[PDB]
Order: C-alpha cells, then structure tokens, then sequence
C-alpha cells in the first residue's frame, strides 16, 4: 500500500508561536490526505480533510495544503489547548494509512516539583507490606531525577515511577514515585528520604520522614 | 430490483474529451444517489462518482486524478471527462445506487462504452 | 450522531472475541463503518470496512483472517469479531464512518475499546490512604494522596469526594509490576480546608465489580 | 455444455499488428471446428474464421477485408491481424464451435479484448 | 451426395404448402440449407438458409413472412414453409447447400420442386395422333407426331416407344390456352422404318394419374 | 443489400469464339462471388468460386477474375455445350444475390426448316374440334415467320406457336404452329396450307393438305 511519513516525530513551541508539520506519500495521493487531533487519552477527531479542506468547528489558526506527494500541516498563534498528537491519513487508495504522527509541547516558564513524601499507611502495615510514596508535581522541563535515601544510603530496589502527560491547562508535568517494601525490612531502618534535582536548582529539594 | 442501463458503445473523443451519458431506468428525480463510472474489463479503476441527494447541488469527483464533471438528468448522469490521454482508451462501465430512501437499489452491469482517445 | 462503543474485555491467548459499536443521530445505510486499531504508544491503523445496506466489506490484508466485519440493521450495530487473539491484539480498537457516496474521511469517532489478551487473575485493588506526617511539603496548603495496589484488569477510576473535587488533582499512569498493576493519585488542597472537612478518594475497578472509598485522616 | 474462453483484457497494436491469441476449455485435438473472431459491442463483424477439421491444414479467412492469419494448438487458437486500422480500435470477441463429432459444441460468450490500434 | 426434392404441388391462392429437401451422402449437421426461388423466364433470388445443429436460420427480408425454415436431423431433411401464396408464388424452388465452416458457396442443388399457385382444375389430357397425308416434307424420311391438348397442370412427359425412340425427338413447351396447357412433340424416323415398324409415342401426367399411349397409323 | 449488374444480357458467338462476360457489384465484396451455369431447364452448377477459384470438373477454359467491385468470367474456344445463362452471385453479406444472367448463342451455319403439316386426327374431329399442326424443325437463325391460309386466305384466329431452346447437340432451333378449328368450320374449306419465310429462302415453303 502507500506509506505515511510524517516529518517532525516531535516538537516543542511556545504560546502563540506558528510552528509546522510535514507529511510526504511514497506515492501521488492527489489532495486526498486528511489530519487528526489527538489529545493524550483520547478520541482523534479531524482538523483537516481533502489537503486544505478544515471541518467545521477547527479555528482558523489551523491550516493545510499540499498535493500529490507533499503535505503540510500548519498551526498558528499556539494555544496551550493544542497539546496533542498530529496524524496524517490518505484517503485516496484502499487500504487506508495514517502516519507515524507528531507529538507537541507548549513551552512555559520553568516551575520546580512541588515534592510530597508519605510514609506506609497503617492499613497497608497490617498486610505485611510498606510501601513510601513521594509525589514531584506540577514543574517544567520534564526533566527530574529522584533518589531513594533509607537513611543515609541511597536505594533503588523496589522503587516504581510514573509520569503524567502535560498538563493541558497549566503546561506542567508530574511524577509519583513508589518504594514498595516488606513491613520486615521498613521497620529496621529510621529516616526516609525522597531526593529530587531539577534544572529549577543546583541544590537537590529534599523531603524525608522519620519513625519518629 | 435492478436498474437499467443503456450507453453508447462507442465514443471518440475530441480534443480529448468526451461526454459519457448513463441512461437509467429510474425515477422522475429526487433520492440519495451515488453515480459511477468505471475503467477496465475487470473494472478496476473508479474514473468518477456523481453524488445527489435530492436537492444538495451535485457533488461530482474522483480518486484516481481525473478531470471528471457531472451533469443530472432524471434517468440518466453525464459524465463529461476532460483531459483524458491517448492511453485512457478502453471501456468504461456505468454504475448506479441509491441509498435512501431504502431499500438499496442496484444496476445490472452495463454493455459498457468503448472510449476511443485519439 | 454518537457512536457507542462495547466496554472494555479480557481475552486469554487462543480465543475469539466480537466487540460492537453502535450508531445514532444520522442514516445508518448512508455510511461505511470503519475500524482501527491503536496500540498502546504506537499510531492507529486501519483494520477494515462496512457498509450497511449491501453489505458488502473491505479489508486490510494485515488483518484477513482475524478481521470478521458483521452489520446489524436493526440495531444500528456495527459488529468487529478479532479470532485467534495473541498479545499483539491487545490494543485500542476504534470505531468511526465515512460519508458513502462522498468518501472522503472519518468526521465520527467512538471513544474505543481497550482489549487486553492477558491470561492474568482478575484482582480487585487493596486502596490505601496517603496521609502527611509532621512536615509541610508547600507550605499553607496540604496534598493528600490514594495508592491503588495490585489490580487486574485496567482500568480505575479515581475520583475524590464523589466527584466534587477535581481541581488539583493528578491521577498516574498505572505502572504494570509483576503480572498485575498500581496506581496512585494526588490531590492538592488548602491547609484551611483539611483537615477540618473530610476528604476521601473513590475508587472503582468494574473488571471486579468492586467500588471502595478511603478517608483521609 | 459450454466451452471456456479467457482472452487478453488488451493488447496494443504494435505496427498496425497484433496477435489475438483464445484460451478454450477443449480437446488435446481433433474434431471438426470453426473459430471466430467478431468485433463490436454488438457484434457486428466477423473479422476471421480459422476452421479446422482433425488433419486438413487449418483454412483462415476473412469476409470483412482483414488481413487475417491463424495459428492453431490445443485448446486455444491466434489470430494475427495485420494492417489493422486506427478506426478499427475496439472489443473483440472470440467464439468456438464444434460440428463434428456431434453434438454441437458452443463457448460462452467471453469478457472479450479491447484491441487499441495507434 | 444428392440432394433430394419434393415433386411438384398445385396451391390454391391464399394456403400455405412446405416442401422439402432431403440430403445423403455427407454429413448433414456439417453444412448449411439455403433455399432459392427462380421465376419462370427470371433469375435465381436467395430466400434463406438454415444450419441443421444449432437450428439457426437466416432470412432474406424479401420473404420474412412466407418463408419459415424447419430442420430435420433424423431424415437428414430440409423443409421450407410458404406461407399465405399468391401468382407471385409460383416458380421453381430450388434446394442448395452451403460449408458451414468455409462458407463460401453452393455447389449441391436439387432438382427443384416447380410450384403452380392457380385455383383452375386438374384435368387430364386429350392425346391425339398426328400422321401424315400423301406428301412428304423431308424425302426418305418421316416425321410423325403427338398432341397432347387441354391438360392441368403441367408438366406431362412424352417418351416416344417406352423411351426406345430419343433420337429425332422435339417436344415444344406448353402453352396456356385459357386456363389449360397444350403441347406438341415430333419424332423424325427414316421412311424405311416406316409404316413398316410402328411407332408409339407416351404421354404421361402424374398431376392426375393418367398413362396414355397413341399409336400413330 | 448488395446489387450485381452482370454486362451483357446476352450473346451469340461462334465455335471456338473466346467471349467474355461481366459483373459490376454495388459496393465491395471483396472476392466474395461466384458464377453459375445452368442449361436451359436444367439446374444450376457451380463454375468459379472466389472470383478466380475454379470448381472441380470445370475445363479449363473456363477462367475468372476480379475482386472488390469488378468481375468478369471468360470462356475460350467455344463448345456448342455451352450453350446456357450464366449468373453472377456474391457469397460476402447477407442477404447473397445474384445477376440477371447472361444467355449465350453458339453460332452455326445457316439452316433451312424442314416444314411439316399435319391434319385433324380422325379421334380428335370425333370431338367436335379440328387441330392443324405445323411442324418447322432444326433451322438457324431462330427468325421464322408462319402464316395459316385456310385456302387462300390467311387465317390468324386460333393459331398457337411454341419454340424451343438452341439444341445444345446441333444448335439449332425448331418450332411448332397449331391451328385450332371446330369441327364445323373445318369441313367447310378444303385446303390448308402453312407457310414459312426464313432467310435461308427468299421464297416461302409452303406445305398443304386437301380434304382430298
Ligand atoms: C461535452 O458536453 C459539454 C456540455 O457542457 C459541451 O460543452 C462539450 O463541447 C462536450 N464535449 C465533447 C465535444 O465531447
Ligand atoms: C442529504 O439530505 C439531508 C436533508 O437535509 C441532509 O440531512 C443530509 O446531510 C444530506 N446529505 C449530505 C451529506 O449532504
Ligand atoms: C498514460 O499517459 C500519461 C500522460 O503522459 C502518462 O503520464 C502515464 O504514465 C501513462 N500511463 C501510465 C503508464 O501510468
Ligand atoms: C504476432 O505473432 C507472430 C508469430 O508468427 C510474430 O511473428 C509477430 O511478430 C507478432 N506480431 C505482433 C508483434 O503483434
Ligand atoms: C473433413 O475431413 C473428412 C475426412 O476425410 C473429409 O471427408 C471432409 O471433406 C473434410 N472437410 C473438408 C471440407 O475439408
Ligand atoms: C477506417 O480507416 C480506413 C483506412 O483509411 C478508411 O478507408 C475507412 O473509411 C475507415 N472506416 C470507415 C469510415 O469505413
């Protein structure tokens, strides 16, 4: 069939910059390639169709042309709501094909991790586990290193992290960070530390809690 | 059912165009509609699909690059190819259904018309 | 115009499953049904299409046998069977249409439904409240938390206090340890307002039926 | 019964020339047959018939003023039309019959071969 | 290979009579049957013709009506319908064969079947004896003669001794004499042979079963 | 359809005389028509096909040739068996057609008719009626004129004549005159004569009979 190549396979802009993608056909498609938005987590819905037709209900800072073998996709005056993947589709020869899709960061003010610890809830003892939980939200780049401390030494066996997309309305990224132990193991040590370094600081945010 | 179809069996285009009228064995006009045409002994290409429904001006167009403009007329589309190449010569068979309002409605495969693009 | 789509389905490796999708709000015999998986991570291609009315089908030669395309009439239903599943079946799968006489694109989009192909154990989650203890990580205002440990299959939800707050709050990704998944969400909120007003988070896992709701003290 | 007939969707005349070759469904050999070759969606024309009767070289000729020329073998029969006309582009059909050893044997009506002459 | 063809019929105006054409010595089902009609004092016209296998016939539009092409297989026999006739029916219709595959000409005709579409009366004929007087016309030598009067139709035959008597033998063409036909034949015999050796000449007329003989003396 | 226009309607030749017929088509028929010979009363036999193709037991000197529009047919040293029509027909489009034919003539040595009359037979008269015949046989040219003069005076009323074709074995030409009476009115006159002018004569040849 024909492939899709779409060009930045990412991108970052800022607010109100009017950035662009690309999207060639290994073959002449004609003008019948369509783009779609992708918000993380959910449905994709058309911004384009026909290479410069836009379907009712897209803002006018949203724009296409090309034909044939060449497309391009672009949007102007960034909004922060735009955060999102970008696909390009063929319309013209079955059996259909998207492309590879482009990813994009709204760029803002750096912001540093609000850090959270929380010791092993007393439910949780009760089952012979223990599992300390620190929390790094809303912070800008997504870059952030977190070091596990029992005590004075450094850990990383056990620990479990995750991060969230950004955040559509404030630009800001999370993490959680999980250190599952046994209740053995977690009662023989004192201090717990949860340590994070982030472009916002030289001097690592630290946060940690005793058994009092 | 099955709708009729009478066509020319042949057709030599000049300048290289031609008008392609479809006589049809249906309606005084007004249902939704979806006109065709076809290239090929084993019909492969789609040349152009005229679409209608009832009012909705004509929506005439194509997938496979070619100038195609279509023209309504109760029993019978017209398909006037524009552009066609001297390598497009072949037969082109007509096509019509109707997909409202129900049931879906067919035609029963054409002699066809012989295209002769000199 | 909706389309509905089947919930989401546990599948053990070998056996069959035929999720749906159902249209209304528009013709049903006046448009294709296309379907399109996504896999997790990875872009979304396209599996095959229907058209109600001659029923007649069009598939994507990376998926002919699996791919069985079925319309229901009546019901307005679109029907997608997937035979011999693996777990690279597991995916999103999409469902959407395309105008038949004006093919051009897919303007209609269900919201999908995840299928997992796991043969795992259906496990409830063990919720487990997060509380502060005697500091203050951004002071004059508290963030409370909920870890959801060892479920199977995804997904969760985690609201917090019946819904009534939302603001402030960061539910992770679910990180996969050891054949089954934990999760953990956050909610920020004034040190005026906790712990004075109780506050709890609600979670569900219908794979389980089970819907429980922790207190924070 | 019916015999079989799976011809060339096209062929493109090279030098005015082309070979027109039919694919029966048919005998090792020998019996008593006329083969034809008609041109036009109705028809019209017979432009050859290469006939054959077990040994007796094979017989081709024209009533229509083609240049015809016929090469037999097994179940399938070529005709090599020369000095083909431009205007003479077209549908051809080719047909088979056999009237001896009983009974009459006749091939259904095939997709046909448009021949295009430039 | 002969081609055989039905003796003569007389048709009042406006019935419908179907001759035939029985064929032998070739194979049937390997040749077409074209018909053609000859008026009398007139060229030949192509009527139609009819392919004994797949039973398909061809017409010539100058007798779409009349004309109607039978076929059969067994007896390997050719038969041609004339419908609704009139004097513009009668003449001889010959029988003729054509190569279906080389179709290129007729070289087999039958003998022909002479068709009379008059509404008169079959009546058989007056022979009457004709002799000489005291003359002779042509010394050392005689001829005497036979006249066959009022017969209907025609033809009649006229052998001269059962056929032993060829030589010297002119029998005149038959003239219509209000609505009757009239002929003559004369038979030149030495003078030698004559009175001494008799002389007998036969006329016969199948249209009514009549065998006459008449001595001349 | 398609018309043939054979050339001469007809034609006289002598012995050994190579004549020549034709046959203009309409429009084209390629090589598509045959010529036939069909002796008077006979039936009709195949000479060429395919304008020059020759029938198998057709002498040689028989030729033929032509193709699209003219044709022609050719018969060198003359035979008295040739004495026939010849037809033209085209074997290309239906509905085939013929030409209106050609009579031919073997031209041979003038000839005087021997004359012959013949009184009412006795059986006949016994009917009431009384036919006279006359008898003028193998004379060439076929130019005869006969006149009936019951006594003296010349009678055509109730006077019937009949010609042969050319006799194909000694080409000549014979005819018969038949003078029908009553019985009455034949009783009443006494000669009969017959009488013939040929142009093998300047001088009538007059045959006649009393009632004795
Ligand atoms: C085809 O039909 C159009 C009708 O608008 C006419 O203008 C044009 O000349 C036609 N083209 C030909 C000659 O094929
Ligand atoms: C066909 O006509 C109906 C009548 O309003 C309209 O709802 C429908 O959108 C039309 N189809 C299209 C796609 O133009
Ligand atoms: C037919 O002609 C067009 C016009 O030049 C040419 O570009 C095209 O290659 C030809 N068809 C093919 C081989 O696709
Ligand atoms: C057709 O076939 C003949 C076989 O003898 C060959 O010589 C000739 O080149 C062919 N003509 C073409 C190219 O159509
Ligand atoms: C076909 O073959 C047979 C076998 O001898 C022969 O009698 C017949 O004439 C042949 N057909 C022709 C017309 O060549
Ligand atoms: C087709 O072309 C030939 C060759 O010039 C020409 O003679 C003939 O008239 C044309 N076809 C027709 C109109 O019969």
């Amino acid at each position: 069939d024909i492939q899709m190549n779409q060009s930045p396979s990412s991108l970052s802009a800022s607010l109100g910059d009017t950035i662009t993608i690309t999207c060639h056909a290994s073959q002449n498609i004609y003008v019948w390639l369509n783009w779609y938005q992708q918000k993380p987590g959910n449905i994709p819905k058309l911004l384009i169709y026909k290479a410069s037709n836009l379907h009712t209900g897209v803002p006018s800072r949203f724009s296409g042309s090309g034909s044939g073998t060449g497309f391009t996709l672009t949007i102007s005056s960034l909004q922060p709501e735009d955060i999102a993947t970008y696909y390009c589709q063929q319309g013209q020869t079955y059996p259909y094909t998207f492309g590879g899709g482009t990813k994009l960061e709204i760029k803002r003010a750096d912001a540093a991790p609000t850090v959270s610890i929380f010791p092993p809830s007393s439910e949780q003892l009760t089952s012979g586990g223990a599992s300390v939980v620190c929390f790094l939200n809303n912070f800008y780049p997504k870059d952030i290193n977190v070091k596990w401390k029992i005590d004075g030494s450094e850990r990383q066996n056990g620990v479990l992290n995750s991060w969230t997309d950004q955040d559509s309305k404030d630009s800001t990224y999370s993490m959680s960070s999980t250190l599952t132990l046994t209740k053995d193991e977690y009662e023989r040590h004192n201090s717990y530390t949860c340590e994070a370094t982030h472009k916002t600081s030289t001097s690592p945010i630290v946060k940690s809690f005793n058994r009092n | 059912n099955k709708i009729l179809v009478k066509q020319s069996p042949m057709l030599v285009a000049y300048d290289n165009a031609v008008n392609l009228s479809c006589k049809y064995s249906y309606n005084l006009f007004s249902r939704e509609f979806r006109a065709s045409l076809h290239k090929g002994l084993d019909s492969a290409v789609e040349v152009c699909v005229v679409y209608g429904n009832y009012s909705q001006q004509l929506q005439v167009y194509s997938k496979t690059g070619f100038n195609c403009d279509g023209k309504l007329g109760n029993e019978s589309v017209t398909f006037y190819l524009q552009n066609l190449y001297v390598n497009q010569t072949d037969i082109y068979f007509c096509k019509i259904e109707v997909m409202y309002p129900p049931p879906y409605l067919d035609n029963e495969k054409s002699n066809g018309t012989i295209i002769h693009v000199k | 115009v909706q389309l509905q789509q089947s919930g989401p389905e546990l599948v053990k490796p070998g056996t069959s499953v035929r999720i749906s999708c159902e249209a209304s709000g528009y013709t049903f015999t006046s448009y294709y049904i296309h379907w399109v998986k996504q896999r997790p991570g990875q872009g979304l291609e396209w599996i095959g299409c229907i058209y109600p009315g001659n029923v007649n089908t069009n598939y994507n030669e990376k998926f002919k046998d699996k791919a069985t395309l079925i319309v229901d009439t009546s019901s307005n239903t679109a029907y997608m069977q997937l035979s011999r599943m693996t777990s690279e079946d597991s995916a999103v799968y999409f469902c959407t249409r395309s105008h038949y006489g004006l093919d051009w694109n897919f303007d209609v989009w269900g919201a999908g439904t995840t299928v997992t192909v796991s043969s795992a154990k259906t496990t409830p989650p063990s919720v487990y409240p997060l509380a502060p203890g005697s500091a203050a990580q951004t002071n004059s205002m508290v963030t409370l938390g909920c870890l959801v440990k060892g479920y199977f299959p995804e997904p969760v939800t985690v609201t917090w206090n019946s819904g009534s707050l939302s603001s402030g709050v960061h539910t992770f990704p679910a990180v996969l340890q050891s054949d089954l998944y934990t999760l953990s969400s956050s909610v920020t909120v004034p040190s005026s307002t906790w712990p004075s007003e109780t506050v709890t988070c609600n979670v569900a896992h219908p794979a389980s039926s089970t819907k429980v709701d922790k207190k924070i003290v």
